[PDB]
């Protein structure tokens, strides 16, 4: 404030899970609790089981390019070879139906 | 980990593996394998039972000048160490001990509680360390020390050791190692699985 | 007989529909990659009757750190999920520290989802780490003072 | 129920007798929100104060009730034993105000499980409650086990 | 399919044109950066159908003073907005000092 | 806040941010564009059948 | 709106998202083909009877 | 990937405006000179990201 | 408006049914209520079952 001293307005609070990989995404970078992973733990950043929170600073995803882009590579070629694997019982098939 | 805190896969079988039972838990392999859990259930505090302290003695040390003691004047006493020790509730028991020489090779020991507000300074030897030849210690190496009551919890007794503690020509007197077996209660910060297989929890 | 061939390829569309979303969403604050778990589905026989996607699971792995610098950005280290309400009191989860000051001066980030936490009471406020927490607001009324009582 | 972990180091509180606008008159404060018969919400507020070592006083109010009295008595006393391990008191049953004209709710808070030892500083480890709101038919699904669930 | 790809590429275009708007507004009196904000758009299915621009958010970051030796040239320091009126009677608001 | 007279507030644009943001966005894009590729590889596989 | 004299409004079109629609666009088309190359297998398997 | 070499270009184009500051007031009565402090940002992983 | 204040002018409502399968279609992306899919439940966005 102008008068040389300060008010306290709130205090943010943190979840914690049991199971991080239960949550259900909603979307817009937004989860839902579900059964799955249980009922959420309240507390404050820096205390119990929370780590603190950086001013002035915004979490990255932790998306490594390079890595999705291998990954694309080696799906895109089983999706090929799966794609073989149909063409070969069509042929199977149109061989059978031929006799 | 699901909702239930068990070890499951993808599809929700439960891992199995030894269970841990005793205090301190230990992996009883004599038992059927049961399905593996990790609850938050906070850690209970431990009173102490045993201790040890592994101290380097210097032979030129003098003699306290004032006599008697007190545990106020630094000039009264050697040295003085602290080891902290836990009761029934967790509480913290500094117990202070204190080096003074009397005679060759012969150093009393006393035993203070700083935690506790109330007890009186100790008058009398809790222990008398005695120094063979060279260093090797001879006799009194492992004393009852009882704590304080603080805070209405249950005062925690246990045997301090000063076992393979040397008296020599070493520069002064500082401590080498202080361990108990007590500790405050925990909450659970971290889980893992050790590459022998076993589940820990820090 | 395509009961193997046909799950394969949905199981590898999956796995790609997976890979490119994480492409996608790779410049986005609170972002965690997914990948794709598969299990064979064997049925009595020992043919091998395919494959089926047993779940997605995140990665909740931290992300790096940038200091964007705008005061309001909170970043999240460790453990823990920023908490917020939408207009019908449901409850959500979110690693985005993006917030800003909407006009009735609610903490609100991008999608308007009002940010919670505990509210503080009295005169002085204390924070009330035990009251039921609540969206966090910044009045801009003027402070009032209080007559010296102690000095 | 209500458990909780209580600090065996924490002095006295000097301004007696308890307040609840005075902040330096308790040790600790809790919320639990309970429903009545017709559904409205009451924030139970729980004080711990520390009266002699091993002895907790604990009182309870309403703080969803404007026309709720004043706690001038101790609701219960929590005894801890030597080893920190709760001994009796654990169980009290407590009645809310009237809202509105509707019904108030009697019933049994346990604060079961709640130890007392040397830890950082008091921490409710755990809130329930059985009771719950007016519910509207959101989703519906068929579970692994064949029970089928509405959300 | 190809909508998570589409998404990707549209958003990526954003974040593109927000950094061409910002690198061409690098000399100009009283611009604050643009930044844009992405979210996924999770619906349903564990998939990720794919991300979407949230907002562009500006930087209201006070920039560097720099003197001109103009006497209708004043700069806002810290928070605050000029308050401008044009022919309809429409208001407006904007931290450029230059004015005739 | 206070007003300085004789002077103008310049943009806070820095530029080298901008083009390190410029060099990662445009790198987002080649991704996305190969995903695109990828995709399409599939879907000429699948119609070729 | 405004009148700016001087300035003239470009169109509204951009390549990048219109190529991407192209390329969707294309295989919808092929896969229609096929579907009309499938029918036409079904009559010719019929007629050959 | 990207992130580390981009904290690395901030921290040392930081560096350079306190350094031009920190010039600029050669001749300024009473200012005291400015230094940016540098720490690293590990988190998890031991690569140690910026 | 142009007097800077703002009026509504009506809400967009929502239907839902208890069987979504049911529902006869007559083309042109449209859907029509029938007995199979049972009388429509309508209300607005983003509460209940909307």
């Amino acid at each position: 404030y102008s008068n040389e001293q300060e008010q306290v307005l709130g205090q943010i609070v943190l979840a914690n899970f049991a199971n991080n990989e239960g949550l259900a995404s909603q979307g817009d970078n937004v989860w839902a609790a579900t059964q799955a992973s249980g009922v959420a733990l309240l507390g404050t950043a820096g205390s119990g089981n929370f780590g603190k929170l950086t001013n002035g600073a915004l979490e990255a995803s932790n998306v490594d390019l390079s890595k999705e882009l291998v990954n694309m590579i080696v799906a895109q070629r089983n999706y090929q070879s799966n794609a073989q694997t149909i063409k070969t019982q069509d042929q199977i098939l149109n061989t059978l139906v031929n006799l | 980990l699901d909702e239930n805190r068990n070890l499951v896969n993808m599809q929700g079988m439960q891992l199995t593996g030894y269970p841990a039972t005793g205090t301190p838990p230990t992996i009883q392999q004599g038992a059927n394998p049961a399905p593996i859990t990790i609850p938050n259930t906070l850690m209970a505090a431990k009173s102490t039972t045993t201790a040890s302290m592994q101290i380097n003695l210097n032979s030129t040390d003098p003699v306290p000048s004032k006599t008697p003691f007190s545990v106020s004047d630094a000039d009264s006493y050697n040295k003085k160490g602290t080891v902290t020790v836990y009761d029934s509730q967790g509480n913290a028991h500094d117990m202070n001990v204190y080096f003074v020489k009397t005679k060759d090779n012969e150093w009393a020991v006393y035993t203070h509680d700083s935690s506790d507000p109330a007890a009186t300074a100790p008058t009398t030897a809790s222990t008398t360390l005695k120094f063979n030849e060279n260093g090797i210690l001879e006799s009194g190496g492992t004393v009852n020390i009882t704590t304080g009551t603080i805070n209405g919890a249950t005062a925690a007794t246990f045997s301090l050791s000063f076992l393979n503690s040397m008296q020599q020509n070493t520069g002064a007197n500082n401590i080498v190692a202080t361990n108990q077996n007590g500790y405050k209660p925990g909450d659970l910060v971290s889980y893992q699985i050790n590459n022998d297989g076993t589940v820990v929890g820090n | 007989s395509f009961s193997q061939a046909v799950s394969g390829l949905n199981a590898a569309a999956t796995n790609l529909d997976v890979i490119g979303n994480n492409i996608a969403n790779s410049a986005t604050y609170g972002f965690k990659s997914g990948t794709a778990s598969f299990a064979d589905m064997f049925a009595g026989s020992k043919v091998g009757l395919g494959v089926k996607v047993a779940g997605i699971t995140q990665d909740f792995t931290d992300g790096t750190t940038t200091n964007t610098g705008r005061g309001l950005d909170v970043a999240i280290s460790q453990n823990g999920f920023f908490r917020l309400v939408d207009s019908n009191g449901s409850v959500f989860y979110s690693r985005n520290g993006q917030f800003k000051l909407d006009e009735n001066r609610n903490l609100v980030n991008m999608q308007g989802m009002q940010l919670t936490g505990y509210p503080a009471t009295g005169t002085p406020p204390t924070i009330q780490q035990g009251a039921n927490p609540a969206p966090i607001t910044i009045p801009n009324t003027l402070m009032a003072a209080k007559s010296t009582t102690t000095a």
